[PDB]
This record gives structure tokens, sequence and C-alpha cells, in this order.
């Protein structure tokens, strides 16, 4: 039968999580942005579609910083991304408070992964 | 429900024609044991503010942390973080004020006395105090602990009221501040000779001097004292 795609945590007979994949589509329908790692850093950049001349130039910023040494850029449903950054921030703070040193990138990433992966469990 | 342990003594400050100065020594006392000799107690926040703190050091250290976070979080989604929407002295102070009164009202105070000195976006000097009970006030001069007793009388002979601020120079002011500091070393058993001074001028910006010392000391007269009254030699 079907219907294996009306609920987010349901595995389909082929072992996929359809809602996760429909999510990806919302992504693909979005602006591009990239990240180029380099010899001692990383660069981020995003396309920012100019919907109208009414938009005030250089104001609706999209890239976001986490702590003071982390840049975050995403494509898709902007708010979902912001939500993801608020948690990132909170998780960065929690790490610093307890360990003093600012959150290592690998560690930051995993903190992000785990929160996202969690959104495919219920 | 606490009792300070490692502590730091006075913090003195005064505001002049185009800025403010503030200072504090580098000691962390443990009762009568002058335990730690390299404790900065003047905390620079950004480029237009320095917050001096006296009281329990562990709580100070906690307030250091709160201040860095306040800075980190103001940068967030703030395109104007290093300009028009940068942390002003008044913002930092009202935050700290708020925390102090909330901790006192919960009966778990941050055992400190704090002076926030700085200059505002529009050029106005800012100098104000808040302590473990949430009491706050402002004056052309301000000091905590012994400094309130000794330093204030001195610092006030230069700036007795508001009108004197525009007539006072950095040189005058800094001179005063260093003398008061010297005085305190003489009469405060918990002072140290080493200290930190900082000026926040509406033009030169923030100057923070580390490793100053009390000099020009008058101790020579001690030789002509013998006994406590009737003793001759």
């Amino acid at each position: 039968g079907t219907g294996y795609d009306l609920s987010n945590s349901v595995f389909s007979p082929d072992g996929r999580n359809f809602q996760v994949e429909y999510a990806v589509k919302a992504v693909e329908n979005g602006t591009t942005s990239i990240g180029i790692k380099c010899n001692d850093g990383v660069v981020f950049a995003v396309e920012k579609l100019i919907t109208s001349k009414l938009l005030v130039p250089q104001k609706n910023v999209k890239i976001q910083v986490v702590d003071r040494h982390i840049g975050c850029v995403y494509s898709g449903l902007i708010p979902d991304g912001r939500h993801l950054v608020n948690r990132g921030r909170e998780e960065a703070a929690s790490f610093k408070k307890l360990y003093k040193t600012p959150i290592p990138i690998p560690a930051f990433a995993d903190r992000l992964g785990q929160y996202v992966q969690a959104h495919t469990l219920y | 429900t606490q009792q300070p342990i490692v502590t730091g003594t006075s913090v003195i400050s005064m505001k002049y024609d185009n800025g403010v100065i503030i200072a504090a020594d580098n000691l962390g006392s443990y009762g009568s044991l002058l335990r730690f000799n390299g404790v900065e107690r003047l905390i620079p926040v950004g480029d237009n503010t320095v917050v001096g703190i006296s009281g329990d050091i562990s709580d100070m250290q906690h307030i250091e942390r709160l201040l860095k976070d306040l800075v980190t979080e103001n940068a967030y989604d703030n395109p104007l973080a290093d300009a028009e929407e940068a942390l002003e002295p008044s913002y930092i102070f009202e935050y700290l004020a708020t925390v102090m009164y909330q901790r006192r009202s919960k009966m778990n105070p941050l055992w400190n006395a704090i002076i926030v000195a700085g200059v505002q976006s529009n050029g106005d000097q800012f100098l104000r105090y808040v302590n473990l009970l949430g009491v706050t006030y402002s004056s052309p001069t301000l000091a905590t602990g012994f400094g309130a007793h000794m330093a204030n009388p001195l610092l006030r002979k230069v700036v007795d009221r508001e009108s004197d601020i525009p007539k006072t120079t950095v040189q005058v002011a800094e001179e005063a501040i260093v003398n008061a500091m010297r005085v305190l070393y003489y009469r405060d058993a918990r002072s140290s000779r080493n200290f930190s001074l900082a000026i926040i001028d509406k033009n030169t910006g923030l100057t923070f001097k580390k490793n100053l010392q009390v000099e020009n000391m008058k101790w020579d007269f001690a030789k002509d004292i013998k006994g406590y009254g009737t003793q001759k030699i």
C-alpha cells in the first residue's frame, strides 16, 4: 500500500524517510550559497535574489555567525535555517561555559547534526 | 547566602572634561593573606567602557564571562555591531545593575561593588556604580571600599560638582587618581602596590595602562619615631 509519506518518522518499504526527502526539495527550490575551504580558513557566499528595487540594498543579510569564529550559510526555508543557528549559538555557549575554549568545528557540526537528525525521529 | 572568599579591594574613578579614568590594584586577598598578585580587576568592554569590580573574585570572574557573552551575542545578526549598535556603557551598566538586584532579591548575591566607566556614542562621560544589593548611583567621582573613604575626599577636591568637570584635564585627573592610589597603599592593609589604570577619552578613545606602581613614597620620616610616648631612644 501507500501513505508512507504522510508522517515524518515512517520508514518506507525501501527504507527511506520520505518527509526528509520532500524537505530536500524545499531546499533545491532555493537560492545558492557555497563554501570554499582554503589554506587557513573558509569562505562563504550566497546568492541573494533581488525580488524588487523596493528592497533596501545590502540589508537583508543572510550569512550568520555562530559565536565569533563560525560562519553559517544555508539555502532553503530561511526560517528553518535561522532556527538551526539559534540552537547552534546555544550549543556553542553551553560548550564554552563548561570548557572555556570556543567550540571546535567538528564538535560544532556534530551538535548540529544531532539536532537535525533528531527531527527525523518523531 | 554566601560569604566572600578571595577578594579585591577599592576601585576608584572620576570623570573629567572629555572622558573618565578608573583604577584598581592587582591583588586578590584571602582574608589577611595577600594571596594573588596578578589580578586584573579592570574589565574593558569594547572600545568605550571599562568596568571595575571589587568584592569576591570568583563572582568577578563570573561577571567577566557574562560580559564577554554580552559582547558575543550583540554581534549576532547585528550588521552594526562594530558601530551604531555597539555596546554603550549605559547598556552594560543597566544590564549589570539588573543582575545584581535580581541576585540580591533571590538572596544569592554577587558579592561585588562595581563601577562602570565609559563614554557614550554622543560623547558624554558615563560613570556609575551598582553593588551586591542593587543600589546604584552616579557622581563626578566614585570609589568602592576604602576608596570611598579616602579617595573620594581627595578626588572631590578637584571635581566638587558637575561644573568642574569641563575645567579638569586628563593630566590633572590622572595625577589625582595616582595619588589616591598611593594613599590607599599607605592606609589600606589590603592594598597592593601594583595597579591598573584606564582612561576613556572622547578623542583618544580607550587607553588602558597595565603594571603601574605607587612611587614618590614618603617613609623617611619613620626614623625619628621611637617608643609610644615617654621613650627617649
